[PDB]
RNA sequence: CAGUUGGGCACUCUAAGGUGACUGCCGGUGACAAACCGGAGGAAGGUGGGGAUGACGUCAAAUCAUCAUGCCCCUUAUGACCUGGGCUACACACGUGCUACAAUGGACAGAACAAAGGGCAGCGAAACCGCGAGGUUAAGCCAAUCCCACAAAUCUGUUCUCAGUUCGGAUCGCAGUCUGCAACUCGACUGCGUGAAGCUGGAAUCGCUAGUAAUCGCGGAUCAGCAUGCCGCGGUGAAUACGU
């Protein structure tokens, strides 16, 4: 019923967020917790706020992001990826420069499963020197 | 750390332990100083008269060992030591090379 | 055991009720190893299974709750 | 001692905490699978020949 | 295989620092980047508030007096080689300065490694000390053999 | 010294001060010292001329240095004299409380 | 609200018996009244359990057989008591689990 | 109070069919061909990431003890049954890991984030009891519903302040719980106490190309009990590759 704004659900390392950005003033506090309420502080919140700071930098409309999954970079990075893609659904011509300033592709860097006889999927087994 | 010796199907005779131990005392009679050398030896003449020996000595920063067969079972120890001869002289020479030269 | 309780040998409980019942019997084999000494089963000799043959153990008064199979020696020492 | 070992392991246990698991096709001790009902060698060979659905393997 | 380069980091928390963003990339140890961000921001307030001056000028003068030029690249024909003179490249410049300032300054021994590390960078701001002493150290070892191993590489 | 214990703390933490004597430790110092109510408090040496004696009554009612060494004497010496299965490893040299004998052996044997 | 809807959930060894057998299981839901719901897909759980893939040695060289078993569900809407009692005429598949859960 | 509940199937998610990436296209380089450098576009670019898949042959490599099998040998015992013991011993050398030596730390208080698997001979909610480990009864769950379950590293305040200590944790004592026919040889966990040695480890040696190393926790196969191993699962999130 509100203004036609972003709702783009995208994942990053098993944390898909649902950013719902309405016509607003710059309020970014998703899931009832603020940016200083969900995970403070920590100056990586600027990194989780940069993609809204890139689509002409910036609106700023509202921000309502339901992010559940992963961890700090999971919920935060999924929030910025979701508001980045659905934020590409905010302005239709925002993908020209916004597609060239990163802001997409949902890197998917999750854990590799270790083989039968490996340490941590990168840790080698052992060495019997001598 | 030096000179533990064990052997299947046979005794751990000290006239075999000092017999292998003096002869393996040639290399550390000759080299600088190591702490190393575990030895394995067994077999008999159940079939085709054999005595496998296999003596490992991984001390000089990269391993070296050998292996031989015989029936005589003392005369394969000599044929383990002089096998280790070239492996321990070619560990030191090959590396002790002075072909170094710059602009000559 | 935690609460109910100290687990007697049973066969050693029958020999303890009998020989500790009267006449103060002399030490023989007692092949059990489970429970400790008892309140009333003191004094006697347990020649318990040391693995090969028995071993005359005292039914003392210091090891009140200690294991009657604990007094014997298990593995042949010493030693080097 | 396969006959007395596996046959005694088929009998009734002494105490209630005496019943130890046995081997399914070959009566081996040591890690017969309790959910597939077979040994390690039995689960490997009988599972690769066709025993229940299914294969096996190589996800994750 | 060729030169396969690496990626950099984004601008810092306070404020828009990039080379100091690499300073936070070296600032942590054992993965937990929050403690490194806290100790690094504590060095920023400790060196920018105390010792009254700016921040990017202070770090630009510390690493600007920390980023070396020459370095020792080993070689020989075999035994008894010659430590050749091998000058730094740019990213090797900032990397070597981060190594000297970090590994020297965090091993000082003050009340904290954060405030004491800021004291090590502040003593490095005087063009000498631990990190500047290391830049003079490698800067002095090279050019000691700068007359023989210079034209070999 | 001190007014509460024998060889008590001086200019040190109150919970660690109750954690000084051979028997007075951290948990029980927080417990009975928590009944006295210090919490360090005052963190060096100043509890009270009537509070430290409160550690003489509340601090004096428990034990025990010679009673801990005496209970240990009746344990390694009690079972060291009344048997035993804890004696042969209680003084025999080998691992008594459970370990591998080819193990690290930093209780009795060592290297 | 509604009624307690009659729908038998399917369990299968592979995934094609629940798919096709769920298809003809919707063929039982076309008749008998109406309102046969579509393919509510189940979680599709698996089990991964590996054994030592050697005879005696080779403790690192293991092997991991893993066999998953999950199938979809179907819950009909309109009651149709004649088709509901007529659901006992189940012909397929060979490996499939039907259980009228309502 | 609670997606809990009328409602809703937009989003997320669930497993079937497909689609999508194949040097496809453009600029070139190149003996035109092969390939190779660069770019757009796209979620993804030059075998996307990972797994499964291991050529004839070598080592008379490993396995007659998972199983089967040629010969030799035993058989009123090298066979069979039972109790206790041992496989866990201990001057000593190694092998692989855990936990530490500490302020980017230690103790507390509050808050926040997962994924995965198992659970009927089972998981066990809440309630009370016990510091405690756990006990009692008992709703619910044959399980995308219910339980295991609370994640932990991390963020915000008090405080310890450089010392074998308010670090670390063995050893060992007393005192309890749970499991079992029974925890003394020989299960773990908890309480109080105790507080070794360690202040980043020699010559030498190792694994590691990014969601990687490293690090913080969770689940499971065995299994009555018994993980610092093994197999998976997610969290924090690096540096470098000059060149042969």
């Amino acid at each position: 019923m509100a203004q036609v704004q972003y709702y783009g659900t995208g994942r990053r390392k098993s944390s898909v967020a649902r950013v719902r950005l309405v016509p607003g003033e710059g309020r970014i506090v998703v899931n009832n917790r603020e940016i200083s309420e969900h995970i403070p502080s920590a100056a990586l919140i600027e990194d989780i706020k940069q993609p809204l700071t890139l689509t002409e930098t910036a609106g700023t409309y509202d921000v309502l992001v339901n992010v559940h999954g992963g961890g700090l970079s999971g919920q935060a990075g999924a929030i910025r990826h979701g508001i980045a893609r659905a934020l590409l659904e905010a302005d239709p011509e925002y993908r020209t420069t916004l597609k060239r300033a990163g802001l997409l592709t949902r890197d998917a860097r999750m854990k590799e499963r270790k083989k039968y006889g490996l340490k941590g999927a990168r840790r080698a087994p052992q060495f019997s020197k001598r | 750390m030096n000179y533990n010796i064990r052997g299947e199907n046979i005794e751990v005779t000290p006239a075999l332990k000092d017999h292998v131990e003096r002869k393996i005392g040639k290399l550390e009679r000759y080299f600088d100083h190591s702490v190393d050398a575990d030895v394995n030896v067994n077999l008999k003449f159940y079939n085709d008269k054999e005595s496998k020996v296999e003596v490992t000595i991984p001390m000089t920063d990269l391993a070296l060992r050998s292996e031989v067969h015989n029936e005589d079972m003392y005369n394969a120890i000599d044929l383990a030591t002089n096998k280790l001869e070239r492996q321990i002289r070619k560990h030191k020479t090959k590396v002790n090379r002075k072909f170094r030269e710059q602009e000559s | 055991s935690l609460k109910k309780g100290p687990f007697v040998d049973g066969h050693l409980m029958t020999k303890i009720e009998k020989l500790n019942e009267t006449d103060k019997k002399q030490v023989v084999k007692t092949w059990s190893r489970r429970s400790t000494i008892f309140p009333q089963f003191i004094g006697h000799t347990i020649a318990v299974y040391d693995g090969r043959k028995h071993v005359p153990v005292f039914i003392s008064e210091d090891m009140v709750g200690h294991k009657l199979g604990e007094f014997a020696p298990t593995r042949t020492y010493k030693g080097h | 001692a396969k006959k007395s070992m596996i046959a005694k392991q088929q009998r009734t246990p002494k105490f209630k905490v005496q019943e130890y698991t046995r081997c399914e096709r070959c009566g081996r001790p040591h890690s017969v699978i309790r959910k597939f009902k077979l040994c390690r060698i039995c689960f490997r060979e009988l599972a690769y020949k066709g025993q229940i659905p299914g294969v096996k393997k190589a996800s994750w | 295989k060729g030169p396969v380069a690496k990626r950099d980091v984004l601008p810092d928390p306070i404020y828009n620092s990039k080379l100091v963003s690499r300073l936070i990339n070296k600032m942590m140890i054992d993965g937990k980047k929050g403690k490194s961000q806290t100790i690094l921001y504590k060095s920023f307030d400790i060196i920018k508030e105390r010792t009254g001056n700016d921040a990017m000028e202070v770090f630009e003068q510390a690493l600007k007096n920390i980023m070396p030029v020459l370095e020792v690249k080993a070689r020989r024909v075999g035994g008894a080689n010659y430590q050749v003179p091998v000058e730094v490249r740019p990213e090797r410049r900032t990397t070597l300065g981060l190594r000297w300032l970090v590994n020297y300054a965090r091993l000082r021994g003050e009340k904290t490694m954060e405030e004491r590390l800021a004291n090590e960078i502040l003593d490095a701001a005087n063009n000498t000390g631990a990190a500047v002493k290391k830049r003079e150290d490698t800067h002095k070892m090279a050019e000691a053999n700068k007359a023989f191993a210079h034209y070999r590489w | 010294a001190r007014i509460a214990g024998v060889d008590i703390p001086r200019d040190k933490r109150v919970v660690i001060s109750l954690t000084y004597i051979f028997g007075i430790g951290r948990t029980t110092a927080q417990q009975v010292l928590k009944e006295a109510g210090v919490s360090e408090d005052t963190r060096v040496r100043d509890l009270t001329e009537e509070e430290l004696g409160k550690i003489r009554d509340i601090i004096d009612k428990l034990k025990v240095e010679g009673d801990l060494r005496r209970e240990v004497s009746l344990n390694i010496k009690r079972l060291i004299e009344i048997g035993s299965y804890r004696g042969i490893r209680h003084r025999r040299g080998l691992p008594v409380r459970g370990q591998n004998s080819k193990n690290n052996a930093r209780t009795r044997k060592g290297p | 609200m509604a009624k307690q809807k009659i729908r038998i959930r399917l369990k299968a060894y592979d995934h094609r018996i629940l798919d096709q057998s769920a298809e003809k299981i919707v063929e039982t839901a076309k008749r008998s009244g109406a309102s046969v719901s579509g393919p509510i897909p189940l979680p599709t759980e698996k089990s991964v359990y590996t054994i030592l893939r050697a005879v005696h040695k080779y403790k690192d060289s293991r092997e991991q057989f893993e066999m998953r078993t999950h199938k979809r569900l179907i819950d009909i809407v309109n009651p149709t008591p004649q088709t509901v009692d007529a659901l006992m005429r189940l012909d397929l598949p060979s490996g499939v689990d039907i259980e009228i859960k309502l």
